[PDB]
């Protein structure tokens, strides 16, 4: 698969599209600084999506359906992007690094933390660059199988243009390793499991005395 | 609709 | 990707590897006939896995970890294979067809049934043959990211040989549609979501008066 | 271990 002018420019645009408080009252403040980073991330993901070709042409309702369920997956991709295999930690916003223990003290439970760190380690072995990251994020956003998506067909057709662009990219990036393109997609499989381990997480917070802030509650709390 | 249930997300999308 | 002698024979072998009671006491009997079909299916999946190159060389423990969590996904792939888009129904064992309503009366809840049928419809659009089915099943079985897998590396390396074999196959089957190979893999993404909608299903049965039979309970009930 | 917790599955695997 040769990369086309049209794919070149699309990829370049995505990469360019990607370019808060202190750190048992200490406990509820630590949680708060962490949820604040997520809130920031949601804003970034919206801004990013708005730039994705095809996205704003979908009905607003469909844009909500897509972001609602992809946000955590994009957050997890962004987590694995800033993983350091030396210190087994996550470097959010230049300065503040976070290990499994820091995550625990930030209010998250072990049964979420370990899968987050396993995924990040496995993802770091692939050594993805920005172009690969942006595309995976885009593919994740445009999944036609999210709950309440109306124009599945359009969402799917859109996803495949990003899937193709990835294929052709990885062909220039890894011309001798034809497995790299499928290995990257196989991470979206793992990403779905992580997405529901995050559901078990959200539900467990309900059971303790820990309320998600407004935006996060809006995307993640099930309200009935 | 989802839109009526996701005000902050909607408002982020409108700016 | 040209298909090799070694891949040809491997695929052929998989395809060859794939070649009970009547139908509110009526209610608990209907449930029972359905769970009996699953029990049969588990046996088939074990037999199938035993034939997969590399499988029996993994520690028994790892073989359990793989089958434990892949069984439902293989079951769902086998579900989508026998979907009829005319009658929107599933033809298990030649004779007995099952629609959404039949599934409901078999004890399953709506919130599982609709995603099962959406996936089957979406899967039927791809029109997979046996070779494509067998390979997807194999890839699903050898996922290194299942809980409690020891030799992730070996499980992964094994998965990639099946991923490659699929790639090369689909290249002969669909020589003008380079999207077909990734579209098939993107179904494993959806398969993971389905796998946990099935978790919500298992949990809901606990809440009503409905016990899974011995084998199924063993793979699906969380015991603590 | 998983093996001790999955007797029927183990037994299917042994035949
Ligand atoms: C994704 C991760 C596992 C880390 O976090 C959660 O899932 C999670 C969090 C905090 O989320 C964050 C944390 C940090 C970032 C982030 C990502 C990229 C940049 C850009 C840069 O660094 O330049 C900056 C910050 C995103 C999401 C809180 C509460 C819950 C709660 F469980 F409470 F819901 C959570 O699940
Ligand atoms: C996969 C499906 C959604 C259909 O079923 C379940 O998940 C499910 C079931 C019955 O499962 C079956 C049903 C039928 C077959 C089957 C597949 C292929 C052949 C080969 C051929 O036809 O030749 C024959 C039978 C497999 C699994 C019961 C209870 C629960 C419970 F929720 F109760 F756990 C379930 O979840």
């Amino acid at each position: 698969p040769q990369l086309s002018p049209e794919q070149l420019g699309m990829i370049e645009k995505l990469v360019a599209a990607q370019q808060v408080t202190p750190w048992r009252e200490a406990r509820q403040q630590r949680f708060a600084h962490f949820t604040e980073l997520a809130i920031v991330s949601v804003q970034e993901i919206v801004d990013f999506a708005k730039q994705l070709p095809g996205f704003l042409q979908l009905s607003r309702e469909d844009q909500i359906a897509l972001l609602k369920t992809s946000a955590i997956e994009v957050m997890l991709l962004e987590t694995s992007r800033r993983y350091n295999p030396g210190s087994e930690s996550i470097t959010f916003l230049k300065d503040f690094s976070y290990n499994r223990e820091d995550f625990a003290k930030a209010g998250l439970q072990v049964e979420f933390i370990n899968p987050i760190f396993e995924f990040s380690r496995a993802m770091n072995e692939l050594q993805l660059n920005d172009a690969e990251f942006a595309l995976l994020i885009a593919i994740s956003i445009f999944s036609a199988d999210r709950p309440n998506v109306q124009d599945q067909l359009q969402v799917e057709r859109l996803q495949h243009t990003y899937v193709e662009a990835l294929h052709a990219y990885v062909s220039i990036h890894h011309p001798h390793d034809r497995l790299m393109f499928p290995r990257m997609l196989m991470k979206l499989v793992s990403l779905r499991t992580l997405s529901s381990v995050h559901s078990e997480q959200v539900f467990a917070l309900r059971l303790q005395d820990k309320k998600l802030p407004p935006l996060l509650s809006e995307i993640w709390d099930v309200h009935e | 609709s989802l839109t009526e249930r996701h005000k902050i997300l909607h408002r982020l999308l409108q700016e």
